[PDB]
């Protein structure tokens, strides 16, 4: 189900090539024949508008699109009824006979789950959760628990809903805690780091992603190259260079992951340039990471500017720690940028107290302000010490 | 006769609920009728169990409607009923023995302070503050936030944000009631942010985003970027469009005070870190508004406590300092007595517990 | 009410109190009288006479004393009525600038002080420096008065002298008796 | 130096060098970590007892 | 935004490579 949501997401924003939309349309047309995408197929016009979202022959009549395959017709209307009779009408009649004959226990619960998964592809979520809720009481061990969690896990990836999914996934996992192997636990662990990108948790996302394996592929839930970009980009932003040398840049799987596909451009272009402290070619890597990684990915396109703006602030901190002073002529020219471009980035960073530095105008020397023995007891002990005392006085001043 | 008067008031307070926002009777005869049912010795000699039985919480929002476009309608100078009300109000406090009076003392001052906020002079209100201060133990939690709301607003007109800081903190933490958390809290949060407007911080929207509706979020967001970036053009257009919201809250005065803070806040936003700042670099920064004001602009900002710099007219630069030092002898000892003073507010918990 | 014939009639006399009040260097009572007016956006905002001290004080709060000084000169209202409060307020403005020139100027020559504060004489410029206790050297004026002291009477408060050692030990003994 | 091998900082402007001692911190703020964790838990526990 | 950072990076590359 994720293969369609990944390819059709390129239909939303394409600023360069038109063929990217037609190439991604070939994967959509192939999957809609085997499985009915009608809930997401109708969600195409309800997601992003004023591109392809105005083209429909049924609910709303307008023609504006670069893709004519997303509009209903007489063929898809007949196929919608054929898939609805086989996956629901034909299967429910056989399950109804098993209910009266009393055949098995978990077999009827698993049959309701497989039947409930078909309502998700027809576009009716009321009967999908109704048949799933009846089979939830029959779940005891991890045999029927994986299938119940699998249906709710689809709600997050297929319907792109971060609200009612995680609340249900946590309730099912916390009811009976076993986990089976480590891969069945990834469904809760991988979606955890993915949900952190919606509410912008930053370093919290990479907690379970860095320790996760790079060979994990959920197919219909997620692809191989999609999860590879989530752990590479978020893991690089979380762990500092101290932890990058013993984990990211040197790993048995990660070194094998970068050679599989060239669509990462994170653990190779960004990591080596950061480890070698080469700022000449490091700047164009951020543009390739933004265009060819962040934009095509689903959850990596939500932040947008929040990647390059924050990553550029931290890469300067690695340079400020290795020198007391610097050269403004070398930073604003030799690294591939201009003078006005450097003052715009550092202009917003200084008043936010995100770093300690000394910028020179006439002399043109970038000097680092080093606390020496001050460290974390200088401005943090007074701010965090007295700041928490303000929260302590909240309930003590007003009582109840 | 205490029971007989109290029994009659029990039926009077039930009518006052209708007279408040519900049934206003007539806009003329009622205000004259409500006066003659109070004066004739309802407060009496302060015999026993006398409190909360007067008008008190009820009449705050009543008389303000009769004064505006009802009885007066700008046809006279002041309401004759309010003139007599000011005579009865100030007579209630004059005859008070300062014994059991706690809640009734702070409620009447709320009228004379609120009147000075719309039409009147707030300079004379500073003399009432010395009389207003008492350890009132009977003030309900609903009126404790309002008592701290007016004290913080008077200091704003007096150009002191340090004294009004301690009052506004306890104002937003009190009044759990729903009506006080919607209309009263949103009006108080805008005054709490007004203290940050005079301080120069103006923090972003985190807790205040979901606490109030979008009505108060739009003007504060535009004033946040205007004062931080130091743009008077965007700051001027904000006053014009939002003028309707600025007049009802008496916040229209931000066109002068907060406008002066647009330059003061923008000083710390831009980087002065280097020592000698040429005159041409100052004129280019802060659009063209910093070109006309260079030496005078920095001169006043130093004495006000924003930054510390030195101007040299011979070579045409300005030596600036970012206020960065290292603790050695007297530097760390400055906050030593302050951190002890910060704990003095928590030393009263021994008597409370 | 508000209605007689012209209502407030002359608007210049009302502005005389706002301009003369700033001569005492009191910024609290300046904005307090603006609240006393019944119409803020009608008579006060529209008329330039009532808005004259507001626009004058606006440049004073922004820090620009050069634009505020031009209002007392290029304005044609300084002939008869405002002539009395012109030089009196100008003397308070120059005294307010002198407080800024101490911290904001480490060293400044004599020719600039005449131009900044709008002086017509160089000898009169040095006369103002004697009352303000400004050291004068050749073609330069320094400030040794940045350090402050006295200010009425204070004991054991605001950077004391001989009690510094004791108060540090006294603050440690105050918390013991609170617990006891 | 950024790898915590050699301890020191250089000067790009004048081509000079500066002195940096090996220990960058004593043990102080480690006690503040116990204070922050206490004020983020016990304080929130007080309202659960009152309400 | 991304339009500001990408534009200033490409315009400087044309000038830097010509020096």
């Amino acid at each position: 189900n994720y293969e369609v949501s990944e390819k059709a997401f390129l239909l939303t924003q394409s600023k360069v090539s038109i063929e990217q939309r037609k190439e991604a349309a070939e994967f959509v047309l192939a999957k809609i024949k085997e499985e009915e995408m009608a809930p997401y197929y109708k969600y195409l016009c309800e997601e992003y508008l004023v591109n392809n979202g105005q083209s429909d022959l049924e609910h709303d009549e307008k023609s504006d699109s670069l893709n004519e395959w997303i509009k209903f017709d007489q063929e898809l209307y007949n196929e919608l009824c054929k898939k609805n009779e086989s996956k629901i009408k034909e299967l429910n009649e056989k399950i109804q006979k098993l209910e009266e004959d009393d055949e098995g226990e978990l077999e009827q619960a698993q049959a309701w789950i497989n039947l409930g998964e078909y309502y998700a592809q027809i576009g009716d979520k009321d009967n999908a959760e109704k048949t799933l809720g009846k089979s939830l009481s029959k779940a005891i061990s991890t045999g029927a628990k994986i299938d119940v969690m699998l249906t709710i896990a689809r709600l997050g990836f297929f319907y792109n809903d971060q609200l009612y999914v995680k609340e249900k996934l946590e309730a099912v996992n916390s009811m009976i805690e076993k986990g089976g192997d480590w891969e069945r636990r990834n469904r809760y662990k991988t979606y955890y780091g993915i949900h952190c990108l919606a509410v912008r948790n930053f370093k919290e996302a990479a907690k379970l992603l860095v320790d996760s394996l790079a060979t994990f592929t959920s197919i219909e839930l997620t692809s191989y190259e999609s999860i590879a970009t989530y752990a590479s980009v978020t893991g690089l932003f979380t762990l500092e260079r101290t932890d990058l040398k013993s984990k990211v840049i040197d790993s048995p799987e990660l070194l094998s992951l970068i050679s599989t596909t060239a669509a990462l451009q994170s653990i190779s272009s960004l990591t080596i340039s950061l480890y070698a402290s080469d700022y000449a070619s490091y700047f164009p890597y951020l543009l390739e990471t933004y265009a060819n990684v962040l934009i095509p990915c689903k959850y990596l396109n939500r932040h947008a500017d929040f990647f390059v703006r924050e990553m550029r602030r931290k890469v300067y901190a690695q340079l400020l720690e290795s020198y007391k002073t610097l050269s403004l002529k070398s930073m604003a020219s030799a690294f591939g940028v201009s003078v006005a471009f450097l003052d715009n980035d550092l202009g917003k960073f200084i008043p936010n107290k995100q770093l300690n530095c000394v910028i020179d105008r006439v002399n043109g020397i970038v000097e680092t302000n080093r606390p020496d023995n001050k460290n974390a007891q200088y401005h943090l002990l007074v701010k965090q010490g007295d700041g928490l005392l303000t929260k302590l006085q909240k309930y003590g001043a007003a009582v109840r | 006769k205490t029971i007989e008067v109290t029994a009659e008031i029990n039926c009077f307070m039930h009518l006052l609920v209708q007279l408040f926002l519900w049934d206003s009777k007539e806009l003329e005869q009622l205000v004259e009728f409500n006066r003659k049912v109070v004066i004739p010795n309802l407060l009496c000699y302060y015999n026993l169990r006398s409190l909360n039985l007067i008008n008190a919480k009820l009449w705050f929002y009543i008389y303000l409607s009769h004064e505006t476009l009802a009885r007066s309608s700008e046809e006279i100078n002041s309401d004759n009923q309010n003139i007599i009300l000011r005579s009865t109000m100030m007579k209630f406090l004059k005859i008070a023995s300062l014994k059991h009076d706690n809640e009734t003392k702070a409620m009447l001052i709320n009228l004379i302070l609120r009147d000075f906020l719309n039409n009147g002079e707030v300079d004379s209100a500073s003399d009432f503050i010395s009389k207003l201060e008492y350890p009132h133990t009977d003030v309900s939690s609903s009126l404790e936030a309002r008592y701290f709301f007016y004290l913080s607003k008077i200091n704003a007109i007096q150009l002191d944000y340090s004294t009004a800081n301690e009052y506004i903190i306890a104002a937003i933490r009190k009044a759990p009631h729903n009506s006080k958390s919607l209309g009263f809290l949103q009006q108080s949060n805008k005054l709490h942010c007004c203290i940050q407007l005079l301080m120069g911080d103006i923090p972003e929207l985190s807790f205040f985003h979901q606490s109030n509706m979008q009505k108060s979020l739009l003007p504060y967001y535009h004033l946040t970027k205007a004062v931080k970036l130091g743009d008077l053009k965007k700051f001027t257009s904000t006053i014009t469009k939002y003028k309707q919201l600025l007049l009802k809250d008496d916040t229209y005065q931000l066109c002068v005070r907060l406008r002066s803070n647009v330059i003061k806040t923008g000083i710390r936003i831009i980087s002065l870190t280097y020592k000698k700042i040429s005159l041409r670099d100052i004129c280019l920064k802060l659009n063209l508004d910093s070109e006309q004001t260079v030496e005078y602009m920095v001169s006043r900002a130093i004495r006000d406590g924003v930054i510390e710099a030195k101007i040299n007219h011979e070579d045409g630069f300005i030596e600036t300092t970012e206020l960065l030092n290292i603790y050695d002898s007297e530097d760390p000892q400055q906050v030593f007595d302050e951190r002890i003073k910060f704990a003095n507010q928590l030393h009263d918990e021994y008597l409370v517990s | 009410n508000h209605k007689l014939s012209e209502s407030d009639k002359k608007s210049k006399l009302i502005s005389l109190y706002l301009l003369n009040l700033l001569s005492q260097n009191n910024t609290t009572k300046f904005h307090s009288e603006l609240q006393y007016l019944d119409k803020h956006i009608k008579n006060l905002e529209d008329d330039s006479l009532l808005s004259y001290p507001i626009k004058l004080d606006r440049w004073l709060m922004e820090g620009s004393y050069q634009k505020a000084w031009d209002l007392l000169q290029s304005g044609s209202q300084n002939i008869s009525e405002f002539d009395s409060f012109t030089d009196i307020l100008k003397s308070a403005i120059r005294d307010e600038i002198a407080k800024n020139t101490e911290l904001s100027y480490d060293f400044l020559p004599l020719s600039n002080i005449k131009a900044l504060l709008f002086f017509n004489n160089e000898k009169e410029t040095e006369k103002f420096a004697l009352e303000r206790n400004w050291p004068i050297v050749n073609s330069k004026v320094y400030f040794n008065n940045q350090s402050k002291e006295k200010a009425d009477y204070e004991d054991e408060m605001m950077h004391e002298e001989d009690q510094k050692t004791n108060i540090i030990e006294k603050a440690m003994d105050y918390a013991i008796s609170i617990e006891n | 130096i950024l790898d915590k091998i050699f301890y020191g900082v250089l000067d790009q402007g004048n081509g000079w060098l500066y002195v940096y001692e090996t220990p960058n911190q004593d043990a102080t703020y480690d006690s503040a970590l116990e204070l922050v964790g206490q004020l983020n838990k016990v304080v929130d526990q007080l309202f659960e007892k009152a309400s | 935004d991304d339009f500001t950072n990408e534009l200033k990076a490409e315009l400087d590359r044309y000038k830097r490579e010509n020096q």
